């Protein structure tokens, strides 16, 4: 593949079929595997940063409980609370140490979070 | 501070407390159970 020119996962997964199908060796089967494989790596890759940081996973998992600030979603993502469930397991204790995050504050988006969670 | 004090909060009131997970009251009903006490008496 990199001796065919492929330096990058996006132009396996995008590059128009007859370029892959003129390799030696690749069928359209084979072909169509590895684009559902780039596109599936693309996918997994994004969604990976999105939770570990607040791209996206967490900027709108984490972020639900009203309050929270992209990049307080970013520091609770930081600490492994991804999700609005993850926050709603959450003692006020387990926060305290968020720069930001008063108890009063920790309190308020957690039972938010519990509020959506549990009783939604 | 007393059991008795304990038994009158209803699981709403409790679960509103700072550092209050759903485990933390699971204990504490599973211990209160224990003794014949239950929450909002």
């Amino acid at each position: 593949l990199v001796e065919e020119g492929f330096s990058t996962l996006e132009e396996l997964a995008y590059v128009p079929m007859k370029e892959l199908l003129e390799i030696e060796g690749l069928d359209e089967p084979t072909v169509e595997a590895l684009r559902e494989r780039a596109k599936n790596a693309l996918a997994t890759i994004a969604q990976a940063q999105e939770e570990s940081l607040g791209d996206n996973k967490p900027a709108d998992d984490l972020l639900n409980l009203e309050g929270v600030d992209r990049d307080l979603a970013f520091k609770l993502a930081a600490r492994g609370v991804c999700t609005l469930e993850d926050l709603a397991e959450q003692g006020i204790d387990d926060l305290a140490d968020i720069e930001g995050l008063t108890d009063e504050k920790a309190g308020a988006l957690i039972m938010a979070a519990r509020n959506i969670c549990w009783f939604g | 501070h007393y059991i008795g004090d304990l038994v009158q909060r209803t699981e709403v009131e409790l679960l509103k407390t700072p550092n209050l997970g759903k485990k933390s009251l699971t204990e504490i009903k599973d211990v209160l159970a224990s003794r014949g006490l239950s929450l909002g008496m």
